[PDB]
């Protein structure tokens, strides 16, 4: 109801527009796990533009999600998180979080296309 | 002294039949009626109780074989150990009523004392001991053989490709199963030559945290031996358990499908793709 | 009523201590002497035999759980059903001796008749019935779950390549396993598209004539669905049994090893060498 | 006396068949150091096929020797450490421990040659 997974070009795109802690995290992550499981996708794309505030709970959840997807397929946090979000994430969720494409969604799309091309 | 014992059982057979009639009323009466009819059950019971009393105080080899057959038949027919125990209890009850009416023992006298009284019960206990021994002779044997089948079907590395090895595991695994899996994978990879090893985790619904830790340790160990371990097809929940484990997860290369695992393996062995 | 039963158990505890001392001579003296110290077995036995009649003509739920725990503990500790029957026999021996000596029965009278004198034994038989029920339940549960595990682990078609399946089976397979294998193979080849199905025979030492016939029927049926079934890795005794089966054997394709079978499968898919 | 160093093609080859704990560890470490010091050898290849029992001390000694040679010249401990002693090494000696070649000393030599030719 709030987790719009899209399918295109053997990839997955998710836009986050909820900014909530508990339900957002659990429903979003479980639905992505089910989707990437039953549908084989080499790359996943996660949008964080609308998000402007992250606590420890959500940072932990996104770390788990990225580790999980990497255990099942290539991943990018396509949209560069907000500066406050960035500092909050680095202060507690110390992870490289894979590779991203500087908050241009099509930049991440083409990065996945070129990594899939090889 | 089984001679007069046999003579008294020759009369107690009818009492045993009446006891069986009484006992089919309480436990699973429709089931007992359906599985065995009255004449067949009566003849089986009298044949089971009259052959031993004809032996000379020790045993009967033919009776021992027939007792094993009767035990397995009643176990597989609808008379489990609980039913046999109820049958022994009602046997004792109706023999007690029979003596309270008949009063005919081994030593002929005006009123025999309690020595033959409890000799009867000791002989009945020995009969039931033989019955339960027959019941327990082979059940542990088939338990052992099914355990052997379960352990031998754990990690078949026999799936082998050209310089490629793959081990599919599908059943739910515990600590003993995990130890068997890692040992079998290691002994296989040290026996035959390979460059990559693909572990098909797809099939196992949920694993324990320690089990996933052992799987990661096995992957690292087989990497150490000199073979890359591509954990192929990890379910989301095992991924959850592995991530919450917190162990380092950079070396393990994973693909969600066995076909993608095969093509990745053929990519690693560069000239094997042709 | 169980109050006077417990009152007489107040000396039956020492009677059963002497009983356990007596029973140590015959069966498993060194094993029981080593694995279990006498004091713990004695205290467990006396608690089990005195807490049974500590309620009002019944047994408590807590004591019901304790009785189940005692039953499973003696079953898995070294006291099988035969040992439990010997325990019942020696119980009868020592309780009979005590009743002849102590002469303390349920009803308060100068000499109670056979009624309570055998109500004691009826309650002992019901005790044995509870013990054997706790014996049977969990053992049948674990046998069923093990059988289900063998059912799921029989013929795993999960190993899959690009448009090429492979179905490795090992261990000894009987007629029921043969039917399960053929059913699983058919449903799997229907579930996913695959031009070639490689079923591994290497692993099974000896195959019965009927099972070999089922295997040949399954291969021909898979051919009929539209998928070649190259029987791979036949053992010499199995091939000997198959030729003595007498059926025509020119339609199946054979290969000695999995790697060469996979090469042949890539050959059939004339473009899929890459 | 029990550590037969060889020298071929500017490379170097050892072979262990003693599996002892203290004397072999010390003599191995300092003798391999002396040998690699006296001659400029690019790739030293250790042979641990024979050894079938490993404790913590030997694992630590081997790890130190691998790091030491890497500080002097790239190495490949070719022999796959046997599975029991492999897991014994990995439980406490948690390191990548250089490059290995699946017990095939021919494979180790060819890998060394291909990494040196470039």
């Amino acid at each position: 109801m709030g987790i719009p997974i899209l399918k295109l070009g053997e990839c997955l795109l998710i836009s986050i527009q909820s900014e909530l802690d508990d339900h957002t995290a659990v429903e979003f992550q479980e639905d992505l796990l089910a989707k990437i499981h039953e549908t084989s996708a080499r790359g996943v794309v996660i949008d964080i533009t609308s998000i402007d505030f992250i606590d420890s709970f959500i940072a932990k959840i996104l770390g788990d999600v990225v580790s999980m997807s990497k255990l099942m397929g290539a991943k990018v946090v396509v949209t560069g998180i907000q500066p406050a979000v960035a500092i909050t994430l680095i202060e507690l969720g110390i992870t490289f979080s894979g590779v991203l494409s500087a908050m241009d969604l099509e930049s991440g799309l083409e990065k996945l296309k070129q990594e899939l091309g090889e | 002294m089984y001679k007069d014992f046999a003579n008294f059982i020759r009369t107690n057979k009818k009492d045993l039949l009446n006891n069986w009639m009484n006992e089919m009323e309480k436990q699973s009466d429709p089931l007992i009626n359906d599985i065995a009819k009255e004449p067949m059950y009566e003849e089986t019971s009298i044949e089971f109780v009259d052959l031993i009393v004809s032996n000379i105080t020790e045993n009967g080899s033919k009776f021992n074989e027939k007792l094993d057959d009767f035990a397995e038949k009643v176990v597989h027919l609808g008379w489990p150990i609980h039913f046999v125990t109820t049958g022994l209890r009602v046997f004792g009850l109706l023999v007690y009523t029979a003596m309270r009416d008949e009063d005919l023992f081994l030593k002929r006298e005006e009123k025999p004392e309690d020595d033959a009284y409890y000799r009867f019960e000791t002989w009945l206990s020995s009969m039931y001991n033989k019955v339960v021994t027959a019941y327990a002779d082979t059940w542990e044997k088939t338990v052992s053989i099914q355990k052997s089948a379960l352990q031998e079907l754990s990690a078949p590395l026999l799936p082998i490709f050209e310089k490629i090895s793959v081990m599919p595991l599908i059943g739910t695994i515990d600590t003993e199963r995990a130890k068997l899996i890692i040992e079998n994978l290691l002994i296989g990879v040290v026996k035959n030559r390979s460059e990559v090893v693909l572990i098909d985790i797809t099939g196992v619904p949920v694993v324990d945290t320690m089990v996933a830790h052992h799987i990661i340790q096995a992957s690292e160990a087989v990497r150490l031996v000199g073979c890359q371990a591509m954990l192929v097809g990890i379910r989301p929940e095992i991924a959850q358990t592995i991530v919450n484990l917190g162990i380092e997860l950079d070396q393990i290369i994973t693909t969600n499908t066995m076909k993608k695992g095969m093509e990745r393996a053929l990519a690693l062995t560069n000239r094997e793709i042709v």
